[PDB]
DNA sequence: CGTCCGAAGAGATTCAGAG
DNA sequence: CTCTGAATCTCTTCCTCGTGTGGTCAGGACG
RNA sequence: GCAGAGGUUCUAGCUACACCCUCUAUAAAAAACUAAGGACCACACGA
């Protein structure tokens, strides 16, 4: 038995370390990703991927918003895409988010 | 406490639709001061939204609607 | 925000401007202050402040400074999440080359200077010299020049002249071509070339030339001259263990490159001897190309116990890097895990969830929920109260659970059931509880497994994980139309032990009054479950519509089925509890009830049959024991019997009577005999054992025995398995696959010798490993086939064209394995299908075929309905709801935005887990015979020897339906007539198997047409046939001068007069192929079909689904046609056998190499048609697709992948496999250019070119001629136009140097791209919000 | 106190020998 | 006699989660 | 922190997303506000 609400980030700012050691939180992989796609589950992917698991400033925006009654959601986006552009951008390859 | 939501998307096909309709009235009675329609049971906003949806009272045509008048009603307390 | 992600080549420029400062110093941090480096990778002032709001020299940390620059220290007070953002640039010293762009698989700078990697190679690492600017000397620009020889050549001339070594050479060779001149000096020789082999490489480069020209790119950008650094917190070098402060692989290659550098710059400005300073220079190289892809160039920087370091290449590719790892998989909060356990008094919509968890699963909403009710007023006051575990926090508890749905989740979720929501309730032990029905869907197990509980949070999710995910919604399953709510073990044997019937129980012949005085009379022990009573049963039928008629009537039946009627709803009949009650007629029931009732009622019914299974298994206490094995007593008169068979065998053996081989396979055949004898004997003694009094004599009866019931019902154990427990095992299997010639003689309820336990263990051992690596190769084959569909979203409604597949039953042979009425079910037709029956309009153009319309075309006997296929959708980017057909788990048509991809990815990658890992032409029925493409001619004897090679026995009965099909080779020996009717149970064509017989097409005398005697033609004595024949040696076999004469068999008259076959003046000749009796001598007269010649003549399992998607090539292809003319030996099988094919009116000469190994069913003077087999074999789908088709590829295909699939017995709708088939043949290649801007040879998308065929076609342009293509499902996905999705596949580096290259920009609008940028996935119920976004754009 | 010191197939290649 | 089909040579990939244990590195003087 | 300064407490608590209070030279009267380091490799086991 292992059940944890919130626990201390990663280096890539995911919030889940993982194992029961260290308070973790168990891992949605790729499976269970199309597993949720397969069904019309669009907003449940959302807030799995991105204010549940790594978006500093939408993780406790969703956490003072649950603690005073409405369960809304700020998507954000997600650190580990940061983190894969500044570590492409280092490889001497020009990857910019266009607009 | 709703079991099986099939009554409720014989108003909505997509079904995918029935959620994002469902969604705004689950909202509307959360964070809006708006009262349910229908006898709440105890239940919570969202159950509360998929019966009043059962029971013909709420869908995307009424809503927007309500939401119309509401929108008159600020025109008029502005002046 | 952003729309599109595009990716380019970096500019030194660019790069500098990323930089917000300029790292010089090769250190770290000081290791006794711990502060950042002055100049180091850990710096401060160039990337930003250590702690938030505060200086280096801890100066003015106002906060109302931010912005301003501490002059003390250097840094400017600001936030400490900047150190994440901000990089730095290294001054490189000299220019070095990117080893992904020199050293990938086409070579990018080998390709652009069109020299070849190895001399490149060379120059780069300072070994040759490229000279430069040549000049008026011998030597050119693009000259390689040896040390040596560049040391002669400077001697000799010192003029401009130029030999320079390093990566500084290749930057200025680059620098000094010119695009433009090369590009149409590319295209000239493009036009002067001649053949492909020149115009692969030409079109490559142009292709190269013409990329670099179109983007804003620079071909000398390739080569870094400055290099810059990851933000220094994404490498962290704080492990903080034991004051050690040490774990960065990056950071010691950041200070191995820094090092290099420092020195290289130390030498040039001391003006060192010109070899340490180009030594340097390779150190340098060395060092950048380990911190860009270490281990590529064949060496490895390493001493860490001797493991390669990671470089930045290796954290993006791979299974670990932040592409699979981190960006698709990410790790969740609000989750738990624990063990599963029955719990049988759950509802079907409900689990249990253990309090502890709970507790920490949903603690925000408990410390809002006593935040608003005013138990505690700070978040420490409620979070001490929570820690407490006050009874008030368990009473708030149970209100934000009470309707607050989980996603149970296991581990291998391969098909969407996996992860299914449900309502918790609350218990007290420490494992999740989970309802007995959902343990089949989830493939749920009690031996331990584990599962994961997942926390929707928001109103949208909430909503979704109860319209959209909860256990009652999903009653079928996505792939196939049947339940997947099942009664599986302990139910289905209560439900059989409580309807049964007894030929003399207590309680027989009462009248009962109704199932109310059943229930009361078997709970008093007045009567039995099973005795046969006759009691008045109420049975409402729904005939009236929307109407329930009462029929009450006396039936007559026993006092358990009549218990169980009260669980049966009203709808329902009463034939449905008056049976066995099987397994298969539970399952007959609850479909039932969800066909007649609505899906409302058979939640309730599924679970009350639960509930009364689970309670009548209880209450009979059925149990097994060692006397319930009972062995049949001719079990040792047939060992005996079969012993002395196997002496007798021997016997012969001894005697030379019998050969090994053939001893070996009586041995067997009577083993096997003897086991069978066996298996029945045993079964005959525990089927009906049971005799029983009743009121008399006594009277025999289905037995009552606990293996039996246990078997027979379905429970748990099939007839196999019960054999192996009272009869013998069986002839069990050498590992190698030999069947050993002892059997194992002996049960398991007796004593199992030494030697028959390691024989066992043989195929049990075999079994376990096949499944170790079964699970593995599913996986893969599952991953693929989702990552090849992720892209398909039903968008528009109706695509509005006319064509599509033709569906028929399929017919292998012996019986029809699919009919008409379930490979149509669930699909929209094609246009008018009318009945057998002339100018008759059955079902009209566009209509979904429901079970009803299904039954009209059953009724009217059609055998050919169109049906539309989404191979055949025309719809740009998504297929449309028609097309599709039915959603296959609802019933009604798609809803626009399913995606349909994911799903048939998932439907046919579950099933792999269990498949495996490793003459008389005969008549079922009476009917008349059909025959395609016959080539009748009427022999002397009277028997139809047919001509024709490739034609078929289509048997069709008196109503049409096709019965049977099989085919006939050249010469078949046929004994019914075409058209004529049939008898039963004989052959129609009892042509000899081995032989090839060369039949007579015309009569009259045979002529020696290029077959002089002796070479090509064998009058050997042929003592098999009492009379010498001249045997046609093969085509390598026969002399030069054999092959030189042709064997050809033209047809004379007496005088040698020339007789013609009727419809060609050219006479008939017959060109006989190798080992070919001929009989007829020279100067004989024949008749017209006499026989002259005479030629007696892969794995099923994954791997076969694996090689049918991605397209490989068999061993040896099927040697097809290219087109439809007169073959003709080009010469004497000299090195390549040729075959000049040419047509009638068609100039066109097509020739093909044919080994001469290579087995030739084609003659040299017939006509062979496009799609005609020449080399017996495998047929290749490229080959197919090319030839035929998309259809006749489709069709193959499909029923291909459908014939693995149901031998072992899972059914799989063919629209899954449609799909994927329609996904991988999205390429089309160019044939003629006309109007628009796409070149020749190009690999354009369907999509794209159809799109632009249709823009020409609307004015008065021509569009363009394509040819469909047929890729890989690991190549098509790999071809995408999108460099986000295919880098998330397979090999990372290739893809995005390809599109650094190209400089593409990718624009999202699938799937997993954003997943991975993280927003609403344009499939599911964000289909709304991305449509409203294209609208608004 | 820093400072210097197997397998299985695919691509990616040549080699080639005959007509 | 130059590119046919036929070898020849490097390259990439190989389920999916838990429960855990142990071992863990660059480079020591030096002015 | 109204700006500057100090702050009950319920680690630390003008930024981490932060937030509030009283006060006029410097600390002391008061309640309501929020979750910090995780680099790699071998071995064993479960569904
Ligand atoms: N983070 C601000 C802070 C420190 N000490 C405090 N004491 C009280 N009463 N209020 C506060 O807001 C603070
Ligand atoms: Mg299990």
């Amino acid at each position: 038995m292992h059940a944890r609400s919130t626990g201390s980030y990663s280096l890539v700012t995911q919030q889940p370390l993982g194992g029961k050691a260290q308070f973790g939180g168990q891992r949605f992989g790729e499976m269970e990703v199309w597993a949720l796609e397969a069904y019309g589950a669009a907003y449940t992917l959302q807030e799995m991927l991105t204010v549940k698991s790594d978006d500093v400033n939408g993780r406790t925006k969703m956490y003072k918003n649950i603690v005073d009654g409405n369960h809304q959601m700020e998507p954000g986006m997600p650190e580990s895409f940061n983190v894969l552009l500044k570590e492409i951008r280092s490889l001497g390859i020009n990857i910019e988010l266009e607009d | 406490a709703r079991v099986t939501v099939q009554d409720a998307v014989e108003k909505i096909g997509n079904r995918f639709d029935l959620v994002l309709v469902a969604a705004r009235r689950a909202r509307q009675m959360q964070v809006g001061g708006k009262d349910p329609l229908v006898p709440e049971e105890n239940d919570k906003t969202t159950v509360i939204a998929l019966r009043e949806i059962e029971e013909g009272l709420i869908n995307n045509q009424i809503l927007d609607v309500r939401e119309r008048q509401e929108q008159q009603e600020q025109e008029a307390a502005e002046l | 925000e952003f729309d599109a992600i595009k990716i380019a080549l970096a500019s030194p420029d660019m790069i500098r401007s990323w930089s917000f400062g300029e790292v010089k110093k090769p250190e770290t941090i000081n290791y006794r202050t711990f502060k950042p480096e002055r100049d180091g990778l850990f710096c401060a002032r160039i990337f930003g402040p250590v702690k938030d709001y505060e200086c280096l020299c801890g100066k003015y940390k106002r906060l109302k400074h931010r912005g301003v620059i501490c002059e003390k220290c250097g840094v400017e007070v600001t936030q400490t999440k900047v150190r994440r953002e901000r990089m730095g640039h290294i001054e490189l010293a000299s220019p070095t080359a990117h080893i992904w762009f020199l050293k990938s698989l086409p070579s990018r700078i080998g390709l652009l200077l069109d020299m070849p990697l190895r001399d490149i190679e060379r120059v780069l690492y300072f070994e040759s010299y490229v000279v430069i600017e040549g000049g008026m000397t011998n030597l050119e620009r693009q000259q390689i020049l040896t040390e040596e020889q560049y040391l002669d050549a400077l001697e000799e001339f010192g003029d401009e002249f130029d030999a320079k070594m390093g990566a500084e050479a290749i930057q200025a060779l680059l620098k000094s071509m010119d695009l433009e001149q090369e590009c149409e000096q590319l295209r000239e020789e493009l036009n002067e070339t001649n053949s492909e082999t020149k115009r692969k490489k030409l079109t490559k480069r142009i292709k190269l030339l013409e990329a670099f020209v179109q983007s804003g790119n620079k071909p000398e950008w390739m080569i870094l001259t400055v290099l810059p650094v990851l933000p220094p917190d994404l490498r962290p070098l704080v492990p903080l263990d034991g004051g050690r402060f040490a774990t960065s692989d990056l950071n010691d290659l950041y200070r191995r490159v820094i090092n290099r550098n420092n020195r290289l710059k130390r030498l040039l400005d001391l003006a060192a001897p010109d070899i340490i300073v180009r030594n340097e220079k390779r150190m340098l190289q060395e060092a950048v190309d380990a911190l860009l892809d270490n281990g590529r160039r064949g060496r490895a920087i390493t001493g860490s116990n001797k493991r390669p370091l990671k470089s930045l290449a290796d954290m993006i590719k791979g299974k670990q890097g932040r592409f699979r790892q981190n960006l698709l998989g990410k790790r969740v909060d609000y989750s738990g895990r624990s063990v599963i356990t029955v719990g049988p008094y759950l509802r079907l919509h409900q689990c249990g969830l253990p309090k502890k968890m709970a507790l920490e699963l949903f603690k925000p909403f408990i410390y809002g929920k006593l935040e608003l009710r005013g138990l505690a007023t700070t978040i420490k006051a409620a979070k001490k109260m929570v820690e407490r575990e006050e009874a008030v926090v368990w009473d708030i508890l149970d209100e934000v659970i009470r309707e607050h749905p989980v996603l149970l989740n296991r581990a291998p979720t391969l098909h969407r059931l996996g992860i299914q929501a449900f309502e918790p309730v609350l218990i007290e032990g420490k494992a999740i509880q989970l309802h007995p029905l959902v343990c089949a869907a989830y493939n749920a197990d009690f031996d331990g497994d584990q599962m994961a509980v997942h926390v929707p949070l928001t109103l949208e999710a909430q909503l979704e994980a109860r319209a959209l995910m909860m256990s009652t919604n999903n009653i079928l399953s996505p792939a196939n139309g049947e339940p997947i709510i099942v009664p599986s073990q302990d139910v289905v044997l209560g439900l059989y032990y409580m309807t049964r019937d007894c030929v003399n129980a207590k309680g027989e012949g009462m009248v009962l009054t109704g199932p109310k005085e059943a229930e009361r009379l078997y709970r008093s022990g007045l009567a039995s479950l099973h005795a046969r009573v006759k009691v008045r049963i109420t049975e409402y039928e729904k005939d009236a519509n929307g109407e329930l008629v009462a029929k009450t009537s006396l039936k007559d039946t026993t006092v358990g089925r009549a218990i169980l009627w009260m669980i049966v709803p009203k709808g329902l009949p009463y034939s449905i509890v008056n049976q066995a009650l099987g397994k298969k007629a539970i399952s007959k029931m609850l479909n039932t009830c969800y066909r007649i009732l609505g899906l409302k009622p058979t939640v309730i019914f599924a679970d009350q049959i639960m509930y009364t299974g689970f309670a009548y298994a209880a209450r009979s206490g059925a149990s097994v024991g060692i006397d319930d094995m009972v062995i049949p007593e001719k079990k040792h008169e047939i060992i005996s019997e079969a012993e002395a068979e196997v002496a007798e065998i021997q016997e012969q053996f001894q005697s030379g009577l019998v050969t090994a081989g053939e001893r070996y396979n009586k041995v067997i055949d009577i083993w096997a005999a003897a086991n069978d004898r066996v298996s029945k004997a045993m079964m005959d003694n525990l089927q009906t054992e049971t005799v029983i009094n009743r009121d008399g004599q006594e009277e025999k009866q289905v037995s009552f025995n606990s293996i039996y019931m246990m078997a027979d019902s379905g429970a748990r154990g099939s007839a196999a398995q019960i054999r192996q427990l009272a009869g013998m095992r069986g002839l069990m299997a050498k590992p190698d696959g030999s069947i050993i010639e002892t059997p194992i003689t002996a049960n398991f309820r007796e004593g199992l010798n030494v030697l028959q336990y390691f024989i066992s263990t043989h195929g049990a051992r075999k079994g376990l490993a096949d499944t170790a690596l079964k699970t593995a190769n599913s996986g893969y084959l599952t991953r693929r086939l989702v990552d090849v569909a992720q892209d398909l979203v039903v968008t528009e409604d109706d695509c509005g064209t006319h064509e599509g597949i033709m569906m028929t039953p399929v017919i292998e042979g012996g019986d029809v394995k699919e009919p008409l009425r379930d490979r149509v079910l669930g699909r929209v037709t094609a246009e008018d299908v009318l009945k057998p029956g002339t100018a008759d309009i059955l079902v009209p153009r566009n209509t979904l075929l429901h079970e009803q319309w299904c039954d009209l075309l059953e009724e009217n006997s059609v055998d050919a309905v169109k049906v539309r296929s989404v191979v055949s959708c025309d719809t740009d980017f998504g297929v449309c709801a028609h097309c599709y057909g039915r959603d296959l788990a609802r019933g009604h048509i798609i809803n626009k935005g399913e995606a349909i991809g994911v799903i048939a990815a998932q439907s046919i990658g579950e099933p792999g887990t269990q498949l495996t890992m490793r003459s008389s032409i005969q008549v079922k029925n009476k009917g008349s015979i059909k025959l395609s493409n016959v080539k009748s001619v009427v022999n002397s004897s009277g028997k139809l020897v047919i001509t024709s090679r490739n034609t078929e026995l289509k048997l069709i009965d008196e109503f049409g339906r096709t019965k049977e099909s099989y085919k006939v080779p050249y010469g078949a020996v046929l004994a019914k007539g075409d058209g004529e009717q049939v008898a039963g149970g004989e052959t129609v064509a009892n042509w000899d198997p081995h032989t090839m017989p060369v039949i007579t097409e015309v009569s009259g005398f045979v002529r020696f047409t290029d077959m002089i005697d002796g070479q090509t033609i064998t009058r050997q004595t042929d003592e098999l046939t009492g009379l010498s024949s001249l045997v046609v040696l093969d085509s390598a076999e026969r002399t030069a001068g054999g092959k030189d004469l042709r064997p050809a068999l033209k047809i004379v008259d007496a005088q040698g007069n020339d007789v013609l076959i009727p419809g060609t003046d050219m006479p008939a000749q017959y060109f006989l192929p190798g080992k070919a009796i001929v009989q007829l001598e020279d100067g004989v007269q024949i008749s017209s079909g006499d026989t002259l010649a005479r030629i007696p003549q892969i794995t099923g399992g994954l791997p076969r689904v694996a090689d049918l998607f991605e397209a490989r090539r068999p061993k040896e292809p099927a040697i097809l046609a290219e087109i439809s003319g007169i073959v003709s030996f080009g010469k004497e099988t000299k090195g390549k056998r040729r075959l000049v094919i040419t047509p009638v009116d068609g100039s066109d000469p097509y020739e093909e190499m044919i080994p001469k190994w290579r087995q030739l069913n084609v003659f040299e003077g017939e006509r062979v048609e496009r799609g005609d087999v020449i080399s017996d074999g495998p047929e290749a789908p490229h080959d197919i697709l090319r030839l035929r088709g998309v259809h006749a590829v489709t069709r193959y295909i499909v029923n291909e992948v459908q014939d693995v699939y149901r031998l072992q017995g899972v059914k799989i709708n063919d629209k899954h496999i449609e799909v994927i088939v329609r996904q991988m043949l999205r390429k089309a290649t160019i044939v003629n250019a006309g109007s628009s801007d796409f070149l020749e040879g190009e690999q354009v998308e369907y999509s794209r070119v159809k799109i632009a065929n249709r823009e020409l076609e609307a004015n008065g342009k021509v569009g363009a001629t394509y040819s469909r293509d047929l890729l890989g499902i690991t190549k098509a996905s790999l071809a995408t136009e999108s460099f986000i999705s295919a880098a998330s596949f397979q090999e990372t580096t290739r893809v995005l140097t390809e599109a650094a290259v190209a400089g593409k920009r990718d624009e999202l609008r699938g799937l997993k791209e954003n997943v991975i940028v993280g927003r609403l996935i344009p499939a599911g119920t964000g289909y709304a919000y991305h449509q409203d976004r294209m609208r608004r754009r």
